[PDB]
């Protein structure tokens, strides 16, 4: 159980992160957390 | 038809029968209109012939 | 099975959306048959993502036979309903339709049941991490100086 | 049973859609009893995925006999009711109809019944673990050295 | 695939859109197609934000060649459905339209799909960081001497 | 891009409004083209303001050359659409128009991918406050007397 189990990590939309991925990996380099907020066909993305 | 001169496929339906008075001739499906549309409506007998009402489901 | 070439799943769509059949007076232009037939390659195309979408047993037809319609499908006969199903949903709109509640809902349910067996497959576990020892219970893989899982 | 054939099925499917029935005049016709028998046959290969989905017993109709019409579905008298809704649920759209929600009720109510007691049987416990102990109240088991249990 | 040129996709968006095709009897205008090139290198360009966006290996024309239309898009097989879908979406306020429900979910679906590879590759994890030792458990580490991870 | 001056985004953004193309057959006046224009600058400068805001490229005209259509605007190709698009939202109700659901979901979306690069190199972090030591590890900087992170 300890071992062969996912860790404790966020669940994203590939859209939601999409274009800030590299602000995920674990770095220190930023002060917050970007996200995507719209979209071209649904205007903006649902909120959850 | 769909040009006004041209008809295509010719289908046949009974549209009579010896001693049967209710028969309802009828096409269930007819195809998609494209531009414009007519029918022939042809019959080849040796006995009278009475036609009326003629109807569709044009949705 | 009688739907076994790409021609016959476009005239079953188009049987499905009620714009052309056996029984009609009218029927479309082999033009928009073929347009038909590709966008059902479209579709196949962008489900099956070059192996690593939906598994059907699709066979992408090739430019040096000159007609793709006429070339078997090569779907199983459990997908072929699925298969036509989407292409009336997606050709729809060409004809200024909008496919029917059962049309939708059949879709959804064929493509679920087109990725099932497939995610079944795919549920795979990973191996032990490279840190786990084997434990002194193994004492078979003891004797042998196996004392970690190998990982990756 | 009366309906014993394919045909039958899809008369009934007819009659409960109300597209060619002796409660009206119509008459059922040749091209709308092909097509509707296409479409059985995709939807019950679709429900029987090669033995994985639903059970029915219904016999699959090969290449060599030319008419697929006439032939005996095979189907048990407990999933007659259930198939044919069905079919009239997924043939109503060809005739740019809309089946009544006593039709659709019907139908997922039979789809249902068809796979109770499929679910029944493979609601199946998996065996003990491999690293389970056998337990020293097996007194066999403990004389015979079977310890663990076998797994898989 | 039959469609490997921007005209071709500017013809399937325009079928799907219902401006132009062979089921309405419409035939494709020129100066609707000099339009529909202009916008779909607006939205690649737009798409692909010069290599930090969504790769499709579309090929951008150049000034060099006088007529944009007639060049192969260079887009892969599983990509020209989403691209056509969204261009039609995209156009339609040029005719003054309202693409459907089922292209609309089409296109976006598909952007979707585009980009599911491209996040997963970029899905990647940080190096360990400069501060963290690396432990006495590693051989080669403890043979050099690197006692701390390299960092950035 | 076929977009290489602030006349042919005005253009651009009068075609999706659908008010004039190069097909159309009744078309606005130089006097409107030159007022298109003067808004976009304004919504420009709007949008950069004075470097603190939204960077894009943009070179704004001057009067000591007559024309401000005819200049080239200097966008990358990734902006030229967002640009156009927004513009044809901010110039839609001078013809008593109104900017359709897909250009403002449009101009949104080109709106924030705009903003995406000059956010992402904007969002720093600070340096250490002038009441941090630099820890006793900190060798070069405990040797040098840096005890203390340096103030800024």
């Amino acid at each position: 159980i300890v071992a062969r189990t996912p860790k404790k990590k966020p669940f994203f939309w590939p859209e939601q992160i999409a274009g800030f991925e590299h602000m995920y990996d674990g770095n220190d380099d930023y002060p917050y957390y970007l996200l995507n907020r719209t979209d071209e066909n649904s205007g903006d993305l649902p909120t959850q | 038809t769909t040009d006004g001169i041209n008809y295509g496929r010719e289908q046949m339906i009974e549209q009579n029968e010896p001693f049967v008075y209710d028969k309802r001739v009828l096409w269930k499906r007819v195809g998609r209109i494209r531009r414009l549309i007519g029918f022939k409506l042809r019959v080849i007998t040796k006995s009278p012939v009475t036609l009326s009402g003629c109807q569709i489901r044009l949705e | 099975m009688q739907i076994k070439t790409k021609g016959d799943l476009v005239r079953a769509a188009l049987r499905k959306l009620g714009v052309a059949s056996d029984a009609t007076l009218t029927d479309v232009e082999p033009q928009s048959m073929q347009d038909a037939v590709d966008d059902l390659e479209a579709m196949m195309a962008e489900w099956y993502q070059d192996g690593k979408g939906i598994i059907t047993g699709y066979v992408f037809s090739d430019d040096e036979n000159p007609p793709a319609e006429g070339d078997d499908h090569g779907l199983r006969s459990s997908a072929v309903s699925a298969v036509f199903h989407n292409l009336a949903c997606r050709i729809a709109p060409d004809y200024a339709l909008e496919a029917t509640a059962k049309i939708i809902a059949t879709a959804k349910y064929g493509k679920e049941l087109l990725y099932k067996q497939t995610a079944i497959s795919r549920a795979k576990r990973a191996p032990y991490p490279s840190r786990m020892p084997t434990g002194s219970g193994n004492s078979f893989a003891n004797l042998n100086e196996w004392h970690y899982f190998p990982g990756e």
